[PDB]
């Protein structure tokens, strides 16, 4: 899968698209857009150079339900292989505002169709922090710290 | 530089037929060098605002300026088979 | 029959690697689809069939709404095993994928083939029932796996959901050991019930 | 494993929901043991050193494999008596530890007696309020044999010397393998304090 | 192939045989739905295909550049774990990605070398040193393929023997007439002994002298006998337009002269391609005597070089 | 021949050879997806191999700094050059070719150098031996160059 990666960088063309995208599906008050994040990877720098949205819906009563396209992801996975030949699917972002517990098991399936190991990329769509908004994370497994329970 | 050669004039007088006022931008990124320069917007100019005199009521009704970016290259077109005017830059709160 | 959206509810249990049905229930439920995907075409070609799965840790979307059977198949070679029935978490899942469709004039309907009890609960079925109604999706339960060695509490939620409906609601039993799963729900009312205003 | 290795390649299309290469690693593990038992070492350890190869290259495996291997490493580590060693790969195994059943009552109270023993006598421990803190150890106490146990353990933890030389002495009798690292045992208390 | 034996029969009867039909057909119905399942994989693949070649098309098609191989440099593949080149960059592992495998070394004609990232329908085995290659005209890739050069005067140099002046039309000029058989002639005809016997062949041979001493005369005469591929070659005549175009000529006559053999290559009048001083300023006509030597080395390539016969002429 | 077990016997005929059959079309079914498959990646690469457009060789005239290089290029002229943080800086020195982008005019990649066939042939394999006792009247200058 993929064991280099220790930074993402972020050109604002990305950022800018993200917010874009929540603002254009009308999902607002504490609901997801989630997108595909699309560039080089398999690399200690990790760079992502485009970003589009997808279909993606969730209910907070359960957050074992959602919807996420499962034709739609290949289609434009074709496409985005003429525009630029940087561009592949290296991780889903998630719109924030936090990082949920929730964001674990759609990084789970999400594995299957990435070619490395996804990227949990958070962008803030409020602004936050003195530093970024933009805080990036890679699913790991590891032991804890009670030396009891294997968690992702 | 920003001009239009005649395969391009072919390509964009299609986009006019299907949107009444559509733009070209035409972007030149190695004599680019402020992201913004040798980089402008043209439109078709028709062959009966040419010989009525028809041509210049988009110098009216708008600030009526044009910045050249390429003196030469926009000058020899802006008669021929294009009318440029000036681009402009936006962006909400949010964005900056 | 025509215009039908059917968001099939497809188990993948530790129930279902059980061999009643040749050579396991998993060949078995291969070729449930293949009956299911020709039938809705033959009643109106511009008929759709969606696939999701109750199985594993998490409810997932296998497949979405397509008029090749070849894809939806494609999706569920893959499928987990270890896992049991979420009957209400596949329930709000299904709403969802039913949602996003060509066309809206397709009907609402979910099927769910059970070969594992629920993990879930009563206080949970109850209020789904509700729920189910103002949208008019119906519930239609083959049922072969929760008969076997158990008992089933589900009819209550068939009759609360009944009324005049776009897809009517009815349970269908198909016994749990060899009948060959496949023909029986073929056989038995899958489109042969229709609605009424 | 003759047999897992036939059945696999058609059967994984077949089911078409199914796999059938995991039960082969597992086999793997299992020989280990038997060769560690055996007390031919070295033959388990090349096994097992082929087999890590694998398990690194996969990570879509159950969490009965890692299981497993992490059980059959330790063992290793406590015929080469390696104190450190045993300690770190034996909190592996309770880590990956499944509510399934695939431990016994009786194992819970051999680790627990043997984490002890090797805790003691590390060279770069101080992981004793970790393993104070750990269910395992926790329950047993109130037996003859992990009373004392407990009681040098806790003495370590804490610093206090009144507590740990008073064990000490009774445990040269009692145990002779505590009886020959008596040197060991208190210079190891006094390099924690300091 | 053959089914219900003798065997089965025996040992199953009829009404068993019946309980045998009816679990085969459980099982031809699990396999049929595999079919439908491989069915599918293979319908989306071939649409993936068409829609690739739809977009080179446009790239592919005339009007693009001509240029040529110089050699095929042959670029490490692999020996990082992300891309195929030495250098560590964003991407990973393919032919083309951002990864580059194999890349060749090309002269165009637009007078620039190219070093360029090689594309997936084109490759290294597809190509030699020397090769005519047809590069995107906008950016420098190769593209498509294309045969050897040939050129109109190239091809005309081939085949002239007659006029033919034999020996019974040019008198006397013995000692000459008969080291000239023993040089070429004679181990033409007997090639196979000269194989076998292990002795060297002559490396070609130089008849010079004061003009009109008959050079000319003898040497077409020579082919006759011989009945062989008779290349003539001047050296005003080699040397056509910009003289780096001179070193194509010279490599293109003698593709053609080795096969068809036996043959004979002869070089007139050596006296501006062949000079003595490197004074006299030449900058692609210098290429041309480079390209002149390469010849001589694979006589010598041959070991025997009986099938591969060269004469050369020079007034001083 | 004309028993009602023998017509009860063709048809499980039928049976048996369809089994056998449809096993035999799998591994069929199986070898279409291949054989596309390559055929794939082919025209795919094609596509991305554009994308990543040409360079133009060259060599260091003279290093100035130890991200910035003065060349001259195979076209003719003479370049200052930045360089690439993908390319390193040890593998250039003076004198070694390079071959840098017609974007950006910055040092991609190292370009090995260009054997030069002639001496190359002779470093490789080696020209020996000949014997001392096997060369006849040059025997004295053989030693006299030991
Ligand atoms: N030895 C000869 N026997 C017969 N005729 C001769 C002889 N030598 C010269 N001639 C006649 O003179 C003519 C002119 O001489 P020729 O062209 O053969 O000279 P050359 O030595 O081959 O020239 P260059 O040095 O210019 O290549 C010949 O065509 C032939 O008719
Ligand atoms: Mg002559």
């Amino acid at each position: 899968m993929s064991l280099q990666h220790e930074k993402v960088t972020i050109a604002p063309l990305v950022l800018l698209s993200a917010l874009d995208h929540y603002e254009r599906t009308q999902t607002k008050e504490n609901k997801r857009c989630v997108g595909v994040i699309l560039g080089d990877a398999n690399s200690s720098t990790i760079r992502v150079t485009n970003s589009f949205a997808l279909p993606f819906e969730e209910d907070e009563k359960n957050s074992d339900v959602w919807f996420l396209d499962h034709n739609y992801i290949e289609n434009m996975n074709e496409m985005c292989k003429k525009i630029n030949a940087k561009e592949k699917l290296i991780g889903w972002y998630h719109s924030g505002p936090k990082l949920r517990a929730s964001d674990l098991k759609i990084n789970e399936l999400f594995k299957k169709y990435t070619q490395n190991n996804p990227l949990l990329l958070i962008v803030d769509v409020k602004q936050q922090g003195v530093g970024l908004p933009t805080d990036a994370y890679v699913a790991i497994e590891q032991v804890k710290d009670d030396g009891t329970s294997t968690e992702k | 530089g920003c001009w239009l050669s005649s395969v391009d004039v072919n390509t964009q007088k299609s986009f006019e037929q299907l949107n009444s006022r559509a733009v070209a931008v035409v972007v030149d990124p190695i004599q680019s060098v402020k992201g913004k320069v040798v980089i402008d917007a043209f439109r078709l100019i028709d062959t009966g605002a040419l010989i009525n005199n028809l041509e210049p009521r988009q110098t009216t009704s708008n600030t009526g300026l044009l910045n050249k970016a390429n003196i030469q290259a926009l000058i020899h077109g802006l008669n021929r088979h294009y009318y440029s005017l000036n681009i402009d830059y936006h962006k909400t709160a949010k964005e900056t | 029959m025509v215009l039908e959206a059917t968001v099939l509810v497809i188990d993948n249990s530790e129930y279902s690697r059980n061999g009643d049905f040749p050579r396991t229930r998993f060949e078995a439920q291969i070729d449930s689809v293949e009956f299911i995907f020709q039938a809705k075409r033959n009643s109106n070609p511009e008929n759709t069939v969606g696939l999701i799965s109750g199985a594993g840790a998490n409810p997932r979307v296998l497949s979405t709404f397509t008029a090749e059977f070849g894809k939806i198949l494609a999706g569920l070679h893959d499928t987990q095993i270890e896992g049991k029935l979420h009957m209400a978490t596949a329930l709000q899942i299904a709403q969802l994928t039913l949602k996003h469709r060509q066309n809206k004039v397709q009907h609402q309907r979910i099927v769910a083939f059970v070969c594992s009890p629920i993990s879930d609960s009563r206080d949970e079925l109850i209020r789904l029932a509700k729920t189910l109604k103002k949208n008019n999706v119906a519930v239609d339960i083959i049922n072969f796996g929760e008969i076997e060695q158990n008992t089933e509490l589900l009819d209550e939620f068939i009759a609360a959901v009944n009324n005049p409906q776009e897809e009517t609601s009815h349970l269908l039993t198909v016994t749990p050991g060899p009948r060959l799963l496949y023909e029986n729900i073929a056989s038995s009312p899958i489109i042969l019930e229709e609605g009424s205003s | 494993k003759a047999q897992f290795q036939e059945l696999d390649s058609k059967k994984q299309r077949n089911n078409g929901s199914k796999d059938h290469g995991d039960g082969i690693l597992l086999i793997d593990s299992e020989i280990a043991r038997t060769y560690l038992l055996k007390n031919d070492l070295v033959k388990a350890r090349d096994l097992l050193d082929d087999l890590e190869k694998t398990l690194d290259k996969k990570d879509s495996i159950p969490l009965r494999i890692t299981n497993s291997f992490y059980s059959t490493n330790s063992q290793y580590f406590k015929f080469k008596n390696d104190f450190n060693s045993f300690y770190y790969t034996s909190l592996l195994y309770l880590s990956t530890l499944e509510p399934s059943t695939s431990i016994t009552l009786a194992e819970r109270q051999q680790l627990a007696y043997d984490l002890s023993i090797s805790a003691l006598l590390g060279d770069k421990i101080y992981n004793f309020g970790e393993l104070l803190h750990h269910p395992i150890m926790e329950t047993i106490v109130n037996d003859s044999n992990y009373d004392w146990l407990f009681q040098l353990l806790n003495a370590l933890t804490v610093g206090d010397f009144d507590k740990f030389d008073s064990l000490i002495k009774v445990q040269i009798s009692k145990i002779p393998i505590l009886a020959q690292h008596e040197s060991f045992l208190r210079q190891k208390i006094c390099l924690m304090t300091l | 192939g053959d089914d219900e034996l003798d065997q089965e029969i025996l040992n199953l009867s009829t009404q068993e045989l019946q309980t045998r039909a009816k679990l085969l057909d459980n099982e031809i119905r699990i396999f049929r739905s595999e079919l439908q399942r491989l069915s599918h994989e293979n319908n989306v693949m071939l649409e993936k295909i068409k829609d690739n070649k739809e977009k080179i098309k446009n790239n592919r098609q005339l009007p693009y550049l001509v240029a040529n191989v110089v050699e095929v440099m042959d670029m490490n593949e692999i020996e990082d774990k992300e891309n195929s080149e030495s250098t560590t960059q964003g991407g990973n592992v393919n032919l083309d990605n951002t990864a580059v495998g194999k890349a060749a070394v090309v002269k165009t004609s637009s007078r620039q070398t190219v070093f360029l990232p090689m594309v997936g329908l084109v490759d290294p085995d597809k190509l030699k040193p020397n090769d005519l290659v047809g590069v995107n005209k906008d950016s420098y890739l190769i593209l498509d393929t294309l045969p050897s050069e040939f050129d109109s005067r190239v091809k005309a140099m081939e085949v002239d023997e007659k006029p033919t002046e034999t020996y019974s039309d040019v008198g006397g000029l013995d000692k000459q007439i008969e080291e000239l058989v023993e040089a070429i002639v004679l181990p033409m005809k007997r090639a196979d002994k000269f194989k076998d016997m292990g002795i060297r062949a002559p490396k070609g041979a130089l008849m010079y002298g004061p003009p009109g001493t008959g050079k000319t005369l003898l040497a077409r005469a020579c082919a006759a006998q011989t009945n062989a591929t008779f290349l003539k070659l001047a050296a005003p005549q080699l040397v056509q337009m910009y003289i780096g175009e001179g070193a194509k000529l010279v490599r293109d006559a003698f593709a053609l002269a080795k096969e068809k053999a036996p043959t004979i290559i002869f070089i007139d009048e050596l006296d501006a391609i062949g000079t003595k001083r490197f004074d006299s300023e030449k900058s692609g006509d210098r290429e041309v005597q480079r390209t002149m030597l390469e010849l001589l080395n694979q006589l010598d390539g041959f070991s025997s070089d009986d099938r591969v016969k060269v004469l050369a002429a020079t007034n001083r | 021949e004309q028993e009602a077990h023998n017509k009860a016997l063709n048809q499980f005929k039928r049976k048996l050879l369809e089994h056998r059959r449809y096993d035999d079309q799998l591994k069929q079914r199986r070898q279409n997806i291949r054989d596309l498959e390559k055929l794939y990646d082919k025209t795919e690469n094609d596509i991305k191999a554009l994308q990543s457009i040409g360079q133009l060789i060259g060599e260091v005239m003279k290093e100035l700094s130890e991200e910035k290089y003065i060349v001259k290029a195979s076209s003719g002229p003479r370049y200052i050059v930045g360089v690439r943080n993908s390319v390193d800086r040890s593998k250039l020195k003076k004198g070694v070719r390079v071959t840098l982008d017609i974007t950006t005019l910055t040092i991609m990649r190292i370009l090995p150098r260009e054997t030069d066939p002639l001496v190359y042939n002779m470093t490789s394999f080696e020209q020996g031996e000949i014997t001392f006792d096997g060369i006849g009247g040059l025997t004295e200058q053989i030693r006299e160059l030991r």
